[PDB]
RNA sequence: AUUUUAAAAUUAUUUGAAUUUUUCUUCUUAUAAUUUAAGUUGUUUCUAUACAGUACUUUCUUAACCCACUCGUCUUGAAACACGGACCAAGGAGUCUAGCAAAUGUGCAAGUGUAUAUGAUUCUUUAAACAUUUUACGCAUAAUUAAUGUAAUAUGUCCAUUGUAGAUUUGUGCCCCACUUUGCAUACAAUACCGGUAAGCAA
RNA sequence: AUUUCACUCAUAUUAAAUAAAAUAACUCCAAGUGGGCCAUUUUUGGUAAGCAGAACUGGCGAUGAGGGAUGCUCCUAACGC
RNA sequence: UUACCGAUACCAAGCCAUAAAAAGAAGAAAAAAUUUUUUUUUAGAAUCUUUUUAUGAGUAGAAAAUCGUGGGGU
């Protein structure tokens, strides 16, 4: 016997082969690996990870938050591997060359209009296989509905998490244990 | 029925299988219910610090502009 | 079935013997600040600010500090897990560390071999050398200092 | 621009329906394409992957020389049309050709 | 690459030579010492013996 | 489908994954809620904390219609208008967008977010909060209050 | 034990009975694992019946080879025969247990047209 | 490409060359110092004063009891050293703490120093290396001076003779020697333990004490 | 299908050295070969000049040496003097719906779901598929308060709050480095501001 | 005290060792479990108990193998073929 | 005091799985015959192939890969 942690075998955490079905995605995700195998650059190393990823890690980019992103540098290609939606808050878009997953239909227009461009992530691989002058971008994770659940339960002090309730208002949730007067708070 | 009430027997084992969890010990712990006063005091310059800042972004953007 | 805050405490909160009195009036003169660590032991003569029974001995960072309260984070060990536990003290039972003092000593001197061995270009080793083994010694001993030993007869 | 041979591949990897393989003695895969020199399910021999194929096929009796855009035809012929439309390959076709000839 | 057995090199002359390329030169001295008639080594007897 | 059900899984396994010392009996924990604020008070306290109890005033005949007044940010209002005609504008300082929020089938203006600075514009609403009023009023605009 | 031919290995020629089989009618021989406590095989006395366990398996390289060396590949129809055509050395045909005799016939005349072995060419002879 | 092969080939030849000299060295030096501690002896020998042999700076340590019924700092103890299995051999740096964590499981292990030819010996038959990017190791045995030459580069320890050498005598570049070296997975001893329940230092026949001096004789009977 | 190479070693040569004067003396200049490299190949039989035999394979069969206690079960513990089981065949047990959840897949995405229902050149399948009138409602986009209600920097700037670590980039001397350069996600805070509640003022 | 600049702190032996230390954190979703028992040592009640009750650790339980003739826990040692 | 016997523990070698790690989108080799025929292959299936190293107990339980039965579309 050997006195060992786990035995022997090395536990790896992460996703291994996305559990995606989609051909093209697949394609996608086959080549990234191969440009990450055969350049270490780093870049294609992570974007393959992040095709790898489930649909929760790859959460929608807002354009404005792109346009946020690209103030400091122009010219050079934001990639966003996942999707890109449209934000009707913003009023000036500007010439944006953005490679991304996939485009909501409305987020493309404004993009052509803007006169920018938009690539697929083969066409970015065509252009940058070494990624140059790229810049990964990801959507807001944590900002999802689902993970506002998460963390410290609510009853735990201090604890800001959405109890799992029907609706709002006051017949729900909303005594013993949530104020002064009802026995205790939070 | 008489039964074993108590027993601290294992329970060490247990904890020391994912291990004793040491503090995460976060650079900026959260100075809420910390020392009045002084830590507005803190604010306000850390405040005025941030607009002499921005003042001097301006004054750089100004110069830049000619 | 009893567990209150002095529980067991028999010895741990007794003034040790001939060292009853009070707290004397120089130990409210050490200057603590937000990052010291800091020993807590309890002196009883204070029944302000008395800690609980298990923070005694144990050390901690300065976190917070008020007009007579010092707010120590002392680790626990709770079962699976340790965690941070802010204890809020006296002056009387806060007692500032030791060791911090040593490392500060230790660093100091260190800076100045640095600056030594700059002002010569050397590489000097800084790191504490622990007790390893005997270098080859020729130790000088007369026939006469030499005794000899046999084990004791029994009585 | 939506169709590539790798895509093609993706798709048709696994839901085919010229791919055989043995229940009983489980290593082998088979591909009855009519465009596979070696009938294995491989992309990069199978007829219905790559773009320009020319298999030699038994079909209905007669051998038969097919050619990829699809044309079909009728040694020394046969050697010939190789020649003529063809992009170590030849001589494997060859090969399997004689092999055919053998069957009646 | 391919494990190929693990040669001995204690043993397997030439493995232990790439191992070690001074090793040959160490061993032709043994050789050599262990060449020189025991005539001579009856004579350093007595020498020692004097010293 | 039931092909790829776990229990079709555990099929040859004694217990079914239910444990074998402990079983699988029929409500265990008691039915429905059961002991919430006796042997389950923990569990509600941890996951459900303030809901025991009952607050507040009555309100016997509500009809939410009266109070429904769905909401929208400044931050979106020239959103509501299409690329073409909103660039139109931009180019235009000297004519401004008449919005009908109602119309649009909005009842409350509030003010979250910023308006394109200068551009002025004309905001047609049942409500408006104070701020998104100012906000609209900053930028050289007017709230004309529908009904 | 193990039982070499060419560098043909088998590890283990003797079948895996369901414990008991021998004891019970109503028990058949067909491998099942045994659960629940104090199984003996499932805890492996001396003197039991082994469990069948991954050490036992053949090597990834001759795996499926039959005695012959050949991977069997079982036929029902002279198109499924032509896949074989450029693999005369690697599989070996067997003629399905459902095929009539005429069929079976024209199959082996196939077959030898093709130099390609067929393992149950008797069948009906 | 060719040109470039034939320099990668030159100066693989030129370190052959420098690994061959240092070995001579190493080798004069070990004569020498062996010779210095017998007049050191006679010196003594002669004048009513004493020699003490420097403390050997290293111990090879070989695991005794098996991975069941340990305590859990002894455990602990066996994973620093990088013992795990019953017949687990490694060389350790004899300091304060180590010797301190060899008390804490000296029940368990028998250990002493090693001497040069029984560490030569192991190096060569018994010396496996880890070969790879860190944490994902691959124990390797080593039969190519090539294999060491790519982690021990930098450190100027090229050749298994480096490496012996560095083992006997702590020097500049020992730890990290040790630590590339996989723990020696040695057989069991050709003539048997005395008894492994009882100490070597006790009177009656025994194993797991500090065997300083027979330590190599026992790696010798079981390598 | 070029790390079964390169080197090591060895053999026969060739130039220069060395103190270990040595038919295994070492380095080294060059060339061929070989294996001690670079995980077993060769020779001679035999099966056998056989189509199955008494050989060879394998299934069964008893022997024999050694071992092996009735399975399931509840149990700290079952071979139990614990229970259930005479035997065999068939049947025989985590399912289905409602709503919620997280996981993951997919489409679309500040939207989404065409609900009922209509419409058709829809009518074996057609109880589906297609289509959606030439601001329906759900959930989400805003929260908060018992509540009348109130409702997220704030028009100096379409700009997008401030840190500390942080991916990617941009440069300098293609992964590490040591700086710059940008600062995703996220963690950790800090501020703003919105709803409530204090407190201070207060028409 | 915070912020921006400065100068400048060992570093390939890595601010004492040693470390199959990232097989780590963290988040989620769940399962089973919540009758335990035994051994050394410390130990309480009990005349004592294969008794009841505890502490540290290891086991058994969930575990076979070699030994202890025989044995759930003792010793050796944990098990692919 | 030796010698020996003696485990599923240890070592050396093979093979199996698991885990991880290297790494990967074009070409004639040999033998038998008698300079040309014949005999074999002449690979490139990304959860795939090649190689490497370590590891392998297991009830309650969890997961994955498979296997089979009744029917359906293909
Ligand atoms: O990666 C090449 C390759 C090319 C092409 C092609 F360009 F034709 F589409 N297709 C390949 C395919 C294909 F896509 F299935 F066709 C598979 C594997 C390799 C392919 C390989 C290279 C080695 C020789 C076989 N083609
Ligand atoms: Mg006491
Ligand atoms: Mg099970
Ligand atoms: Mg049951
Ligand atoms: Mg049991
Ligand atoms: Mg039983
Ligand atoms: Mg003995
Ligand atoms: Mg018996
Ligand atoms: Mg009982
Ligand atoms: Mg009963
Ligand atoms: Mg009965
Ligand atoms: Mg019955
Ligand atoms: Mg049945
Ligand atoms: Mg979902
Ligand atoms: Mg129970
Ligand atoms: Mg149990
Ligand atoms: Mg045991
Ligand atoms: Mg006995
Ligand atoms: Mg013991
Ligand atoms: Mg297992």
């Amino acid at each position: 016997g050997i006195a060992l942690k786990n035995v022997g075998r090395i536990k790896k955490h992460g996703r291994k082969h996305l559990v995606s079905k989609n051909p093209y995605l697949r394609l996608l995700v086959k080549l990234y690996n191969f440009l990450a195998r055969r350049t270490n650059a780093n870049f294609n190393k992570i974007i393959a990870k992040r095709l790898i990823m489930p649909k929760r890690y790859r959460p929608p980019l807002s354009l404005s938050k792109l346009q946020y992103h690209m103030a400091n540098h122009p010219n050079d290609i934001a990639v966003v591997v996942g999707s890109i939606t449209d934000d009707k808050r913003l009023f000036s878009l500007k010439q944006l060359k953005v490679c991304a997953l996939r485009f909501t239909e409305t987020a493309r227009k404004r993009i052509e209009d803007a006169g920018g461009e938009c690539l697929t992530f083969d066409q970015l691989a065509l252009k940058y296989p070494t990624g140059k002058k790229c810049v990964l971008l990801r959507g807001p994770t944590k900002a999802r509905t689902a993970e506002k659940h998460f963390g410290k339960a609510p009853g735990k002090p201090k604890s800001k998490a959405r109890p799992y309730v029907r609706s709002k208002g006051r017949k729900f949730e909303k005594a013993r244990g949530r104020r002064k007067s009802r026995a205790y708070k939070k | 029925a008489k039964s074993k009430n108590h027993t601290n027997h294992n329970q060490n084992r247990k904890a020391h299988k994912n291990g004793i969890k040491k503090p995460k010990k976060h650079k900026f712990m959260s100075r809420k219910g910390l020392d009045p006063n002084f830590f507005r005091n803190q604010k306000y310059c850390l405040k005025g610090i941030q607009k002499k800042k921005k003042e001097l972004k301006l004054k750089a953007k100004q110069e830049k502009n000619n | 079935k009893s567990r209150g805050k002095r529980s067991g405490t028999r010895y741990k909160f007794s003034k040790k013997f001939r060292k009853h009195g009070e707290c004397t009036a120089n130990k409210y003169l050490e200057k603590l600040n937000y990052g010291d660590y800091v020993d807590i032991v309890c002196d009883s003569t204070q029944q302000k600010g008395m800690p609980f029974n298990y923070y005694h001995g144990k050390t901690g960072k300065i976190f917070h500090i008020t007009k007579r309260g010092v707010g120590v984070l002392v680790n626990k060990r709770v079962k699976h897990r340790i965690e941070q536990k802010k204890v809020c003290v006296r002056i009387e039972h806060v007692r500032k560390s030791r060791c911090n003092e040593d490392f500060l000593l230790r660093k100091i001197k260190n800076a100045e071999l640095i600056k030594e061995a700059k002002l010569k270009n050397e590489h000097i080793n800084i790191k504490r050398k622990t007790e390893g083994p005997k270098p080859a010694a020729m130790i000088k001993v007369p026939p006469s200092k030499i005794i000899t030993i046999e084990p004791l007869p029994f009585y | 621009s939506n169709v590539s041979n790798a895509l093609v591949w993706e798709l048709t990897r696994k839901s085919n329906c010229f791919i055989k393989k043995n229940k009983a003695g489980k290593k082998g895969v088979f591909l009855c394409d009519p465009l596979n020199v070696n009938y294995k399910n491989t992309p990069s021999s199978s007829g219905l992957v790559k773009s320009n194929s020319t298999n030699v096929t038994l079909k209905d009796g007669k051998v038969v020389f097919s050619v990829k855009v699809n044309q079909h035809f009728k040694m020394k012929n046969v050697e010939k049309l190789l020649q003529q439309h063809g992009s170590k390959n030849k001589e494997k076709l060859l090969k399997k050709y004689k092999r055919l000839s053998k069957l009646y | 690459k391919k494990r190929l057995q693990n040669k001995n090199s204690l043993t397997n002359f030439a493995v232990r030579c790439r191992l070690n390329p001074a090793y040959k030169l160490l061993r032709s001295l043994a050789v050599l010492r262990m060449r020189k008639s025991i005539l001579e080594k009856s004579k350093n007897k007595k020498e020692k013996r004097v010293q | 489908a039931t092909r790829f059900k776990k229990n079709r899984k555990k099929r040859g396994h004694v217990s079914a994954g239910h444990g074998r010392v402990g079983k699988h009996r029929k409500h265990p924990g008691g039915r429905g809620k059961a002991g919430g604020l006796h042997h389950m008070r923990i569990n509600f306290d941890k996951y459900h904390p303030g809901y025991f109890g009952k607050v507040g005033m009555r309100h016997l005949n509500l009809l939410k219609n009266r109070t429904y007044c769905p909401t929208i940010n400044v931050d979106k209002l020239w959103g509501l208008l299409p690329e073409e005609k909103k660039k139109e504008f931009s180019e235009n300082k000297d004519i401004a967008p008449v919005i009908d929020v109602t119309r649009k089938g909005y009842f409350k203006v509030l003010g979250n977010g910023k308006l394109k600075h200068n551009q002025p514009i004309v905001v047609k609403a049942r409500y408006f909060s104070s701020v998104a009023e100012k906000k609209i009023k900053a930028v050289g605009g007017q709230c004309i209050l529908v009904a | 034990a193990v039982k070499k031919v060419g560098k043909i290995i088998k590890k283990r020629t003797k079948k895996f009975t369901r414990f008991q089989s021998n004891r019970f009618m109503r028990v058949k021989p067909a491998w099942r694992k045994p659960r629940g406590i104090d199984c003996r095989v499932r805890r492996r006395y001396k003197g039991t019946n082994l469990m069948p366990s991954i050490g036992y398996g053949s090597n990834k390289k001759t795996k499926f080879l039959l005695p012959n060396n050949k991977y069997k590949y079982v036929v029902k129809n002279v198109k499924e025969m032509e896949p074989l055509i450029m693999n005369h050395t690697k599989y070996c045909v067997q003629i399905a247990h459902n095929v009539s005799s005429k069929k079976r016939k024209q199959i082996i005349e196939r077959a030898k047209q093709m130099n390609v072995s067929v393992i149950n060419a008797k069948a009906r002879l | 490409a060719a040109k470039k092969i034939k320099t990668l080939k030159l100066i693989n030849k030129k370190k052959r060359n420098d690994l061959r000299q240092r070995t001579l060295r190493y080798e004069e030096e070990y004569e020498s110092e062996r010779k210095k501690i017998i007049e050191l002896k006679r010196e003594a020998r002669k004048n009513n004063c004493f020699y003490r042999e420097a403390e050997k700076k290293v111990v090879f340590v070989i695991r005794l009891k098996g991975v069941n019924k340990l305590p859990p700092k002894v455990r602990s103890v066996f994973r620093l050293l990088r013992l795990l299995q019953v017949h687990n051999g490694v060389f350790v740096k004899v300091n304060k703490a180590t010797k301190e964590m060899l008390k804490i499981v000296e029940p368990y292990v028998t250990y002493g120093y090693p001497t040069l030819s029984t560490v030569r010996k192991l190096l060569y038959k018994r010396g496996y290396v880890r070969v790879g990017k860190v944490r994902r190791y691959a124990r390797k045995k080593i039969q190519d001076n090539a294999d060491i030459s790519k982690h021990l580069g930098k450190y100027n320890v090229h050749g298994i003779e480096d490496m012996v050498y560095q083992l006997y005598t702590c020097g500049p570049v020992f730890k990290k020697v040790n630590n590339f070296l996989w723990a020696f997975k040695l057989k069991p001893p050709r003539k048997g333990f005395k008894a492994k329940r009882h100490a070597f230092n006790e009177p009656r026949p025994g194993d797991w004490g500090n065997r300083e001096a027979h330590i190599n004789e026992l790696i010798n009977r079981m390598i």
